[PDB]
């Protein structure tokens, strides 16, 4: 079995920076929707719901290969 | 950026142009076999396509035959390959018999005399070549296994 | 089983019977096409109007009763 | 086959077999004198009834003398 | 007379045309004018885009000349088409319609072949004409 | 003697569809109505229907009963 | 070719013409019916067989007929 | 917004007046019968909603309201297995002891002595062999009593009579709009994560909330009637503790992203349970849950009301390059405008769907004790073929039928469709050159060998004793599969199925699941699959791309996508519309499914199924046959035709006998058929004729003139008995072979 670990910092701070990077990118790459402007409740939600897709993948990853 | 066009700038012949059948390899590897290759008479023609598929002939005779596992599956094999050699000369004799008038034109394959030249290049082609085949076959032990002489 | 083979056999001779004798019988006409006649023995219709038209000719009657009697020889 | 498939599939077939004998390099040298089709209505139920009957005559043949030559010869 | 530089409708081609034998038993020629650029379906398979005035097209039978015909006909209001035959000698025999005005309506001239004088059940029974030569017909 | 026996049987079907067959080609070719007025071959065609349906009646009847009695068994 | 006819029953509806994909039939003038025509067939050479012709008229048994005869390039159907 | 819910209110009265009137829906039929065809073109054409009206709308809400009926009467159908379970069976019995308790789920009355088959199935029960997998799948799921059959067979009842309903109500007093039936974006995003994603979710929470602690305790030994019930399993977190000690840590791991701690009842061992001879629960579990994550992750992918998702019409017309011309455009308005086409589809991915589930159901067995139940394991696969192949070939016939009606040229101009249309010839002459030569190169081999054997000539065939065709790539992949466990797989325990290599799974001295070898007979005969397959595509895409028009019938389709022919002429134009294709490729699906179950049923008999003895060895139900004989028709004509056959025809006195005589009546009515398909309509209608006058003469006459049946109705009608009587033989011969030996 794979090895995961409990949750610390090191797991919160993976989580918010995926969470930042991916409300970034969707700012930046949706087409349909001074920077910050026409940002609403669904693209939020959108983000943050990949942040903490790619929040778990990258956790579950680092934690297999030991960088925790 | 299209690929596909309809074939000799004709749309609505039962053709089209392709990257399979009308690009410049295809048409260089066709223009260069001897049944399209310019200067040639029908004769040497069929001496060519004789030679190449009588000389592949005696293969499968030799290691699929009856006889393959006697002394003697070469000379049973080659000689097989001669009679279907002879079988399709006579096809090819009947079809000139039966598919062209005789006409003075002599320089085309779709003629009376260059088929009966062609069927006879091909037969002297295809003995040639199978008889390079079992010879290549008799003197070389490699030919003989088929690759199990190295292991 | 010698009496019910028989009267198989039976229903085999009177339904060939019925096949070659409806064909030769309506070879000249019916209602369907009353001037097969000028049609010939064997032709293969006369369309799909009327309601289709296949197998209609005497020729198809033999075609048909053919496979009843390899049923009555077997 | 020749007694549940009926002509023009096959009759579309040959159209298909036509072309592709025409448009294929190396063999369009040579060319039928007749053109090919699919056999007729009258002809497809003959054949179908030749090739059914001597499946029948054969098969109870080979049957017959086989088994009575097993059970007694 | 068939005008050989009529311009075709714009067809990227398709592996239904027609083959060896339109040139060298016989081919077919349809031409029709049409008020505007428009698609239709090629009778050998295929959607091809007709220009607007006139188009001329080339096919193997009369059929498919004719299926194309009647589907302009019922389609784009198109009834101005002219069917010709072509032989590979270059002589163009004008075949539909024959006599300018369409089948289905009554024309002058016109003279009827293959008309038989009764009903078709006073037809003769081949018995009459087995082993000689005259008609069923009578 | 069983190779005897479905030789000579199968050339009995044969012969007797061949029959039937030349018969129905005889009605096609060679029948003259007016040759045969009220003749026999004219009043077989005049109760044509007759002999077809009791031929159909006694087929269907036979198959019926015996394939009935045949299933009843099994 | 095949042999195409028509009988005096016509009534001249002109379905049979209508209904004909290689234009053999057309209409002609004529005194035995109320509709004042009948149909002919001038061009059987281009007759394929089909009998859409048969299938459209509307008469108790045909009055146009189709007799299959010697097959042609035309009458077979063939584009090759 | 554009993804919004627009419903006409009362569009059609709830009454009984058109139910007294045949044919309403058919302006043709309203006018009554005049002929015996009228009848049959009223039960032919009802369903065939796009032909009575051209109104998309009205088509659309009686095909989801035709849905609700379909699924309410399947609902009536599991409600009905769950009653004739609890009532009619020996389940708690089979419970107790699986290995040795026939399951059997119907009872016969005694009327005429047809109490014979209530055979002696075990556990003090007499009933019919059921083979449905009904009662695995029970234990898979937990039920332990017929108290839980009973209610639901009850949930049944009540969701059958919710969805007709829910039709009633949807068709009858508030129907959709067009434009409700037209979101495709919102009907993938909601099927996708709603109906397969919560599903998928719901069916893991109860399966490791029900099924594992359950099972777990069933496969200990304990006695079903001591097991505690599932509510309590639900509410002591003490008594699953027991069982699997990462409860005790509850929910914290699985929001703490801990999900190692679960790993006891989240697993992804593989093989199977050796005391059961099933996959492992916990990999189904985990596999669900899964895919429920999967699934409802897809389904978020599709533009709706708020600005996020993907639009399919632009992802279609941006996918194109210089081959293909304008791509993939005008498909999005095909198949938002089409049902037909929508229909193709689906049919065509539910039919390879059912195949994939039949070969992944054989192999890797999921359900506890099924494995050994072989009459379970060769009745699913057959099945499962069977309607696989159904529904491929239907995928094929209403493709035909969107290519005939709902094509439009003008809107597919110079797309995929023209471009498969315009070099149709190329793709049918080089389909139809692959299929003759694996015609040729497979089916002459059979022919070959059987002449090497019949001449003496024994060193001559294609064998393993003899020259080799050897299936290299296949156990090569086999060889891949079973050193995927911790090489390309690490964290696997064992192989995903031991027919690739490994042990010998054996549950009750009966072979589970062994290594299947591949050798000569093999080979030719996945070939022989092979060249099936081809020609049937070859029949069924010929049907489809010359439904439209051809070289013979320039104007095929105004005559419609189903007429019997185009006339005599031509030369003979019979059998050229599409559903004629759809007519023979039926015939060919038939072969092909016919030649893949054979070699299945030969295959599992001769080298997998069996009983183990002392000492190891593995004694197979043929002992080995199958590599000597199924290289040659003579071996499957004697070795697996007529060897396996004894069973049906002795079964006579005895309590499988019904089958020996569905055997023969299947027998009958495949005979039956060829009278329809050999002959034509002209002679019925003469001898209909005659009939008429015999009943003219007794003035018994009716009014409704008697016709033959149409020539399309009479090659329909000759392959529904053909087809019938087909797959009635098979399935008495496999079901009586396989109870009585297996
Ligand atoms: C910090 C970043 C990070 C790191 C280091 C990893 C690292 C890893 N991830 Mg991971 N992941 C990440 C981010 C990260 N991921 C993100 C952001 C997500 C999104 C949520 C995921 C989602 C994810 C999933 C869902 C899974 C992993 C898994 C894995 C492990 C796989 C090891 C391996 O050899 O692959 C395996 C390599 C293979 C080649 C296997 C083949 C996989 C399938 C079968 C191929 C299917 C191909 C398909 C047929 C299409 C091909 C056809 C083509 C021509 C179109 C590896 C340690 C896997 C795991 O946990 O395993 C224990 C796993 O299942 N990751
Ligand atoms: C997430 C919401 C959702 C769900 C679950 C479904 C589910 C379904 N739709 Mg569907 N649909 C949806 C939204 C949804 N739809 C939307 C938004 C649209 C408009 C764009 C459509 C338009 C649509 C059409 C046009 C059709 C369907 C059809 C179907 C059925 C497919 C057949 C099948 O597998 O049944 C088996 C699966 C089951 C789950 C069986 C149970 C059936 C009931 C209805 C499920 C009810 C679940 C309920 C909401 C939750 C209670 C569970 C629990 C809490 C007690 C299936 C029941 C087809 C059909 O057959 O219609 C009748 C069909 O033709 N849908
Ligand atoms: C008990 C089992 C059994 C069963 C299930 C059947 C079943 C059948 N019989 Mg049957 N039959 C049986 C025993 C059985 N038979 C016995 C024991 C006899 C000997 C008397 C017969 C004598 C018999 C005859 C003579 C006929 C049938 C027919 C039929 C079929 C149509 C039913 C019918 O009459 O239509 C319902 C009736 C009508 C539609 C119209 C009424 C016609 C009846 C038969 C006339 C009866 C009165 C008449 C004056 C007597 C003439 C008989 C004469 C020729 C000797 C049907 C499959 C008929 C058949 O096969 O058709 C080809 C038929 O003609 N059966
Ligand atoms: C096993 C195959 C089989 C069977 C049973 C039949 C049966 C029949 N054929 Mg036939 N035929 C066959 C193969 C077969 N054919 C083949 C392969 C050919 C070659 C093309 C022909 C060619 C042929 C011709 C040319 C003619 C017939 C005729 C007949 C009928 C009269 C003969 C007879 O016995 O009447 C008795 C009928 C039967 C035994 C049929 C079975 C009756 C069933 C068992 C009654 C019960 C039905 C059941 C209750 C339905 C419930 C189903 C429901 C639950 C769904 C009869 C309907 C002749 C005819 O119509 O004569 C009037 C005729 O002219 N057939
Ligand atoms: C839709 C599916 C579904 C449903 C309805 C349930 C329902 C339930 N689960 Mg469950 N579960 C599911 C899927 C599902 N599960 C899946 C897929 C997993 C694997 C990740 C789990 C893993 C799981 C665990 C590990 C536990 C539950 C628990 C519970 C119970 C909730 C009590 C509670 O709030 O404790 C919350 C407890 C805290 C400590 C907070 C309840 C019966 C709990 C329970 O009572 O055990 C029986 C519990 O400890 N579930
Ligand atoms: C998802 C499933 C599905 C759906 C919804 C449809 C829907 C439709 N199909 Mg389609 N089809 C399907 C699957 C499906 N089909 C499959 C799998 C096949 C391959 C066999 C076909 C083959 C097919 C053809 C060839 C044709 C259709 C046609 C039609 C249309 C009208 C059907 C009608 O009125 O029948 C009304 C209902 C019936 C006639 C009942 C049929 C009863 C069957 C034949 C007998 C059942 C036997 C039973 C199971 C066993 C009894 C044995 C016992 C007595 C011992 C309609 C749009 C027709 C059409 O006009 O399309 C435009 C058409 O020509 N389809
Ligand atoms: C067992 C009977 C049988 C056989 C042998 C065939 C054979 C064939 N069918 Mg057919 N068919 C059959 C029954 C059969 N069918 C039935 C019952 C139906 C009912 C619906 C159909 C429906 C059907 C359709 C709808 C189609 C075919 C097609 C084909 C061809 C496929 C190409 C192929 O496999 O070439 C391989 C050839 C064989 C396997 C035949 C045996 C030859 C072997 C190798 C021995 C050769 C010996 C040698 C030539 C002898 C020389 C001796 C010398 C004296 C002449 C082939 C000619 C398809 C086609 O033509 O497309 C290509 C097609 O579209 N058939
Ligand atoms: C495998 C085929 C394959 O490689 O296709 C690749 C090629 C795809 O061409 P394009 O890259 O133009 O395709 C773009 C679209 O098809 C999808 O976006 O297809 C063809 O060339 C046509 C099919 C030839 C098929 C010959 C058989
Ligand atoms: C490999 C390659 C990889 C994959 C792709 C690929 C392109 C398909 C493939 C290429 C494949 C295939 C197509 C390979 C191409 C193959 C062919 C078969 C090669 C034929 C060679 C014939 C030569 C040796 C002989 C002439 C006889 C000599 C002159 C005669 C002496 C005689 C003359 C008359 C004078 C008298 C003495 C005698 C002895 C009687
Ligand atoms: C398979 C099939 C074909 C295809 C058959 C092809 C066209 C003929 C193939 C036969 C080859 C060309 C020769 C076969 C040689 C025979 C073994 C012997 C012929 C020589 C003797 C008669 C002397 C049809 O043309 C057809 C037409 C109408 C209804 C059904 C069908 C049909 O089912
Ligand atoms: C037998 C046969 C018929 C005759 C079938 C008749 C016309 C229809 C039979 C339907 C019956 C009437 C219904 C079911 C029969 C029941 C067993 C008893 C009848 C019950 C009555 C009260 C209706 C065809 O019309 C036909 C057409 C094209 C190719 C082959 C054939 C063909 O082989
Ligand atoms: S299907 Fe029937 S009516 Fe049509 S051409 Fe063939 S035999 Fe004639
Ligand atoms: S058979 Fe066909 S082509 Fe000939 S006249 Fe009649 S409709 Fe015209
Ligand atoms: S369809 Fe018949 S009635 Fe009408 S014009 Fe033609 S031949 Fe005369």
């Amino acid at each position: 079995v794979p090895q995961t670990v409990a949750w610390s910092a090191k797991t919160g701070a993976v989580m918010v920076l995926s969470n930042i990077l991916c409300i970034v990118a969707g700012r930046y790459v949706i087409q349909v929707k001074g920077s910050f402007a026409g940002f609403g409740l669904p693209e939020l939600l959108a983000s943050t719901s990949l942040g903490h897709i790619v929040g778990s993948g990258a956790i579950l990853g680092l934690s297999y290969v030991g960088v925790l | 950026s299209q690929f596909i066009k309809p074939y000799n700038d004709d749309p609505f012949v039962g053709n089209l142009a392709t990257p399979v059948s009308t690009s410049s390899f295809t048409k260089s590897l066709l223009s260069n076999l001897p049944a399209y290759r310019a200067g040639l008479s029908p004769l040497l023609r069929g001496v060519e396509i004789g030679l190449t598929h009588g000389y592949f002939l005696v293969g499968p005779f030799y290691k699929l035959g009856p006889l393959r596992n006697s002394d003697v599956a070469l000379l049973s094999g080659f000689f097989s390959a001669l009679g279907l050699i002879i079988i399709l000369v006579a096809c090819l004799t009947i079809y000139g018999v039966v598919s062209f008038e005789e006409t003075e034109a002599k320089d085309q394959l779709q003629t009376a005399k260059g088929w009966r030249q062609f069927t006879s290049g091909w037969l002297v082609g295809s003995v040639g070549g199978a008889s390079f085949a079992y010879i290549l076959i008799s003197n070389i032990p490699f030919l003989q296994t088929a690759g199990m002489s190295m292991l | 089983g010698d009496f019910l083979i028989h009267h198989a056999i039976a229903l085999a001779l009177h339904t060939t019977t019925l096949i070659l004798v409806k064909g030769a019988l309506d070879a000249r006409g019916s209602k369907l096409m009353p001037d097969k006649k000028d049609f010939g023995y064997s032709f293969p219709c006369d369309g799909p109007g009327r309601g289709g038209t296949c197998d209609i000719s005497a020729w198809d009657a033999f075609y048909l009763s053919m496979f009843w009697m390899l049923n009555t020889i077997g | 086959m020749f007694l549940i498939s009926w002509r023009g599939y096959w009759q579309e077939l040959i159209e298909t077999l036509v072309w592709a004998h025409e448009r294929t390099p190396l063999a369009n040298l040579v060319r039928w004198k007749d053109k090919p089709v699919a056999l007729s209505i009258v002809q497809a139920r003959l054949v179908g009834l030749i090739h059914f009957t001597a499946g029948y005559i054969f098969t109870y043949a080979a049957f017959v003398i086989a088994s009575t030559t097993g059970k007694f010869g | 007379t068939l005008n050989l530089q009529i311009p075709s409708p714009t067809f990227e081609g398709s592996t239904g045309g027609w083959l060896r034998a339109a040139e060298v038993e016989e081919k077919y020629a349809i031409t029709w004018t049409s008020p505007k650029e428009q698609v239709f379906e090629m009778p050998t398979g295929g959607a091809a885009i007709m220009r607007q005035g006139e188009n001329l097209l080339y096919l193997a039978r009369k059929e498919q000349c004719l299926a194309l015909a009647t589907q302009v006909k019922n389609s784009f209001k198109i009834t101005d088409y002219k069917v010709y035959r072509i032989f590979p000698s270059g002589e163009v025999q004008y075949l539909h319609p024959k006599d300018g005005v369409f089948p289905e309506k009554v024309n002058a001239g016109r003279v009827g072949v293959g008309n038989v004088s009764h009903s078709i059940g006073k037809n003769l029974n081949p018995a009459q004409i087995k082993f000689t030569s005259k008609s069923f017909n009578g | 003697q069983s190779a005897l026996y479905t030789h000579h049987q199968y050339i009995a079907g044969f012969l007797m569809v061949g029959a039937f067959a030349h018969g129905a080609i005889f009605f096609v070719r060679d029948y003259d109505p007016e040759q045969n007025k009220n003749n026999v071959l004219a009043r077989i065609l005049d109760h044509k229907e007759a002999i077809i349906s009791h031929l159909s009646w006694v087929s269907l009847f036979l198959g019926f009963h015996t394939l009935g009695i045949y299933v009843h068994n099994d | 070719s095949h042999s195409v006819k028509v009988y005096d029953t016509c009534i001249g509806c002109t379905q049979c013409v209508r209904a004909c994909p290689c234009d053999v039939l057309e209409m002609v003038s004529w005194d035995g019916c109320k509709a004042g025509q009948i149909a002919s067939a001038p061009r059987t050479e281009d007759c394929i067989g089909c009998k859409r012709c048969e299938t459209a008229c509307p008469t108790d048994f045909l009055s146009v007929r189709v007799y299959l005869g010697g097959e042609t390039t035309r009458s077979m159907g063939l584009a090759y | 917004k554009k993804v919004s819910i627009t419903v006409d209110r009362d569009p059609v009265a709830t009454s009984f007046e058109k139910w007294a009137q045949p044919g309403h829906f058919s302006r043709t039929l309203a006018k009554g019968p005049k002929t015996t065809t009228w009848i049959w073109n009223l039960h032919a054409d009802v369903h065939d909603f796009d032909s009575h009206t051209n109104s998309l709308e009205d088509i659309s809400r009686k095909i989801f309201s035709a849905h609700f009926g379909q699924l309410s009467i399947i609902f009536l159908w599991l409600s009905g297995m769950y009653f004739h379970g609890a009532r009619f069976s020996n389940y708690s019995a089979w419970l107790s002891n699986p290995t040795a308790v026939k399951p059997s789920a119907q009872v016969v009355w005694p009327i005429v002595g047809q109490e014979i088959l209530n055979g002696d199935v075990g556990g003090g029960f007499q009933g019919v062999q059921v083979t449905s997998g009904f009662f695995q799948i029970w234990r898979a799921s937990g039920i332990t009593s017929e108290v839980e059959l009973y209610w639901c067979a009850l949930a049944g009842l009540l969701m059958s009579g919710l969805m007709i309903f829910a039709g009633w109500f949807h068709y009858h007093k508030a129907a959709p709009k067009l434009e409700w039936f037209q979101n495709a974006e919102s009907m993938l995003n909601h099927h996708l994560s709603g109906l397969l994603g919560l599903g998928c979710l719901s069916w893991a929470g109860h399966q490791i909330h029900i099924s594992l602690p359950v099972n777990k305790l069933l496969d200990a030994g304990v006695a079903p009637q001591e097991i505690p019930l599932p509510h309590e399993f639900l509410v002591n977190r003490d008594l699953m503790a027991q069982l699997y000690p990462s409860f005790s840590k509850g929910l914290v791991p699985f929001f703490t992203l801990n999900w190692s701690e679960y790993s006891d009842f989240l697993t992804f061992k593989g093989g199977l349970n050796p005391v059961t001879g099933g996959l492992w629960l916990s990999d189904t579990a985990h596999h669900h849950l899964a895919l429920a994550v999967l699934f409802i992750v897809a389904g978020h992918m599709y533009r709706t009301n708020w600005g996020i998702g993907h639009s399919m019409k632009e992802i279609l017309e941006a996918h194109k390059g210089p081959f293909t011309g304008e791509g993939h455009k005008g498909l999005y308005e095909i198949l938002t405008t089409s049902w037909h086409a929508q229909l193709a589809i689906n049919l065509a991915m539910m039919g390879s769907v059912s195949i994939i589930v039949a070969h992944h159901m054989y192999a890797m067995p999921p359900y506890p004790y099924i494995a050994t139940d072989y009459p379970t394991q060769l009745s699913i696969f057959t099945h499962h073929m069977w309607i696989g192949g159904f529904c491929v070939v239907g995928g094929a016939a209403h493709a035909g039928i969107f290519m005939v009606r709902d094509y439009n040229p003008a809107q597919n101009y110079n797309n995929l469709l023209d471009r498969v249309i315009r070099h149709r010839d190329a793709i049918i002459s080089h389909l139809n050159w692959i299929c003759i030569f694996l015609g040729f190169h497979s089916f002459g081999l059979y022919i070959h060998n059987d002449t090497m054997r019949a001449l003496g000539r024994t060193q001559d065939m294609f064998s393993d004793t003899a020259i080799q065709l050897k299936p290299v790539f296949a156990q090569w992949v086999q060889s891949i599969h079973t050193l995927a466990p911790g090489n390309t797989t690490p964290n696997a325990l064992a192989t995903a199925s031991y027919a690739f290599g490994g042990d010998v799974v054996a549950v009750g001295n009966k072979v589970a699941m062994m290594p299947i070898s591949l050798g000569t007979a093999d080979f030719m005969v996945h070939h022989i699959h092979a060249f099936t397959i081809h020609v049937t595509v070859l029949i069924l895409l010929k049907g489809v791309l010359f439904s439209r028009n051809s070289r013979l019938i320039p104007d095929k389709a105004n005559l419609g996508f189903r007429f019997p022919c185009d006339g005599p002429g031509r030369g003979g134009t019979c059998q050229s519309s599409a559903w004629d294709s759809v007519f023979l490729g039926l015939f060919w699906m038939y072969n092909c499914i016919s030649v893949v179950i054979f070699h299945f049923s030969w295959k599992m008999q001769s080298d997998v199924w069996g009983t183990v003895q002392a000492d190891g060895t593995v004694t197979h139900i043929t002992g080995g046959n199958f590599a000597q004989s199924a290289i040659t028709i003579n071996g499957w004509l004697r070795d697996f035709l007529w060897a396996q056959a004894s069973q049906v025809i002795q079964s006579y006195g005895s309590a499988l006998s019904a089958y020996g005589l569905i055997f023969l009546g299947a027998h009958f009515i495949w005979a039956f058929s060829l009278m329809f398909l050999f002959s034509g309509r002209g002679y019925w209608q003469e001898l209909i004729e005659s009939i008429v006058w015999a009943h003219n003469k007794l003035n018994v006459a009716p009014a409704i003139q008697p016709r033959a049946l149409s020539i399309t109705q009479g090659r329909a009608v000759g392959l529904a008995h053909y087809l019938l009587g087909g797959i009635g033989t098979t399935w008495a011969f496999f079901l009586a072979r396989i109870i009585s030996v297996g």
